[PDB]
RNA sequence: GGUUAAGCGACUAAGCGUACACGGUGGAUGCCCUGGCAGUCAGAGGCGAUGAAGGACGUGCUAAUCUGCGAUAAGCGUCGG
RNA sequence: CCCGGCGAGGGGAGUGAAAAAGAACCUGAAACCGUGUACGUACAAGCAGUGGGAGCACGCUUAGGCGUGUGACUGCGUACC
RNA sequence: AGGACCGAACCGACUAAUGUUGAAAAAUUAGCGGAUGACUUGUGGCUGGGGGUGAAAGGCCAAUCAAACCGGGAGAUAGCU
RNA sequence: GUAACGGGGCUAAACCAUGCACCGAAGCUGCGGCAGCGACGCUUAUGCGUUGUUGGGUAGGGGAGCGUUCUGUAAGCCUGCGAAGGUGUGCUGUGAGGCAUGCUGGAGGUAUCAGAAGUGCGAAUGCUGACAUAAGUAACGAUAAAGCGGGUGAAAAGCCCGCUCGCCGGAAGACCAAGGGUUCCUGUCCAACGUUAAUCGGGGCAGGGUGAGUCGACCCCUAAGGCGAGGCCGAAAGGCGU
RNA sequence: GACGACGUUGAUAGGCCGGGUGUGUAAGCGCAGCGAUGCGUUGAGCUAACCGGUACUAAUGAACCGUGAGGCUUAACCUU
């Protein structure tokens, strides 16, 4: 069996979150938890909460074994960008793109 | 830098107010055009 | 000052070939509490080499 | 079989490319119309000092807005349906 | 019910013909950004394709030597308006 | 006494550097000039576009001036791109 | 930068003469196929037995067609036993295209022959929206300056408390007008707003708060100036003015 | 980034000890002077990056990566 967890409309650009996602792809959840805890980065705080949700789902819904689990798939998709205005010099206006991300994590007992 | 808009409600109402518009033939035509267009704020009164 | 042609997805990814992060492969483990942490750093509970350094 | 020498020689992918599959973003396309456009046949062609047009402020068991109403204030009387 | 900050956001459950119709909601195209698989790519120079073409992978096949994807190497080749 | 002198406020803007997708659609920093006067400033008022005002530069008249802005004639005309 | 055979190299692989071979184009021929114009058998309600020949093409002329939306044919036909649209596959035509079908989709679509057009886009420094690029780069707005402890909290360099440090002090303090109009206080919340985080905020939500015979306005009085009964003037509008 | 040294079997850095260097006679006390000051204690006190030493502090036991005899053909050698 496999489980899924997602965090949609996250306040971070996918490019920044993908750096952390590449560290735990194909790792034991236990090993991935330790990699995110001691990773001095913000996206790691978000990914760790998505992973933790996947663990809880399996133990609750599927009553799975924790140690027998491990990450299977993880990907960060681009989310809706929020349009803002940044006043520049000489009356010119630039548009800020506060990018968002959709984080997804998958675990399995395979 | 000293900009163009130096607000003064007195000068605002005396220059573009309702009674200032109703005091001339052409000022009354301004209100007629704004009434025909459907403006919610005919003037700068309040 | 500015580009004459739009760079490609390839050059973009090629430039990001060195932007990947590294993960600490190992973590310290005290023989007193058994809890693991970074090396040359202190644990959460505070134990350190079986001397009970700062607790509170 | 063993050693040496010469010659040849795949397995690597940090990343990238093409294809396919699965997705995200985005809101095109199709479908829909209590909205518009242009007309036809009928009407009515004026409102106003008996205070107009258009507004302000109010008005509810009501915090806001819209609609209606005007301190008799989402309504009063009467005659009919 | 569960993770989470008595959050956001999700996973189940349940409603429903449909939740991949969950309100950021019919259909959900393209640019654009990604995950996975196959092949190719770290001694090779240029409108990036075209003709030839090995090898690999996959699907066929009453072995039928064909198809699909990839494209080492090689001839020619300086976009459109 | 002084359109007197030195010099803050205040009013100005001679030089240099910085800034030049600026902190700023003309500023900052260090110096500079005037500083009882033809000074400066608040409030209100008047002058309206071939017109105003101008110790006069074609200067200013709402970041727009060798004829303001808005609307209209108007889909001006364009033997040119 | 060899740089005056394209190069390597050549004493012939140079030059002259002669001769026989071969390579060599979308030229010619061969094989198959399409189309146009011609003559032919009055052939035949015209296709050929055949027949010759032609077929590079801008401006431009002529001819013949595809497809799109709408009207009639159509209360017909297809369609929840799955329409349009979307996405693939396969077949097919000289081409614009067409047919079938898997998945998606969940309700309209439309033959044929005619008819009418907002009928076909890569360009116009085209218009609108969306999304890239540069790039996770510049920058985060005065070089007045922060440090520690404790508290709160999911989380504290930025909030609260406290001890120090530093800055303004003819202000970077205090009270007003103008202007703004609830930004004031309390509680609560952190999505967005704050160029970072945020428990904080001039942010969100809710509630509360502005008490005058003496302050100010209104009021009385007038300045500049404005309006202006009559009036004077002026095509009208209107202008000046008692 | 890299490069070099060291990581307790240890002088890598800091501190500490001593020295040197620089500054130029600290503070306090006492004496003299009405006093400012001067004199004595005293070339004093302080002294950064330097020199020579010193495990007082920090450089932790581990863990992680990297493997397990290294292709085919041919020739000469082992077996001139």
């Amino acid at each position: 069996m496999e489980t899924i967890a997602k965090h949609r409309h996250a306040r971070s650009s996918a490019q920044k979150v993908r750096l952390v996602a590449d560290l735990i792809r194909g790792k034991k959840v236990s090993q991935a938890l330790d990699i995110l805890t001691y990773t001095n980065k913000k996206a790691a705080v978000l990914v760790k909460k998505v992973l933790e949700s996947a663990i809880a789902n399996a133990e609750h819904n599927d009553g799975a074994d924790i140690d027998d689990l491990k990450v299977t798939k993880i990907f960060v998709d681009e989310g809706p960008s929020m349009k803002r205005i940044m006043p520049r010099a000489k009356g010119r206006a630039d548009r800020i793109l506060k990018r968002t991300s959709h984080i997804t994590v998958v675990v399995s007992d395979r | 830098m000293k900009r163009t808009f130096q607000p003064s409600v007195l000068k605002r109402n005396r220059s573009h107010g309702f009674r200032a518009r109703m005091a001339t033939k052409n000022g009354r035509q301004v209100l007629a055009r704004r009434r025909a267009k459907g403006r919610a704020r005919l003037t700068v009164s309040k | 000052a500015v580009q004459q042609n739009k760079p490609t997805r390839s050059k973009r990814g090629m430039r990001r070939s060195h932007d990947a992060l590294t993960a600490v492969t190992s973590l310290s483990v005290d023989k007193t509490s058994g809890e693991k942490h970074l090396r040359h750093h202190i644990t959460a509970d505070g134990y350190y080499r079986g001397r009970k350094v700062i607790a509170k």
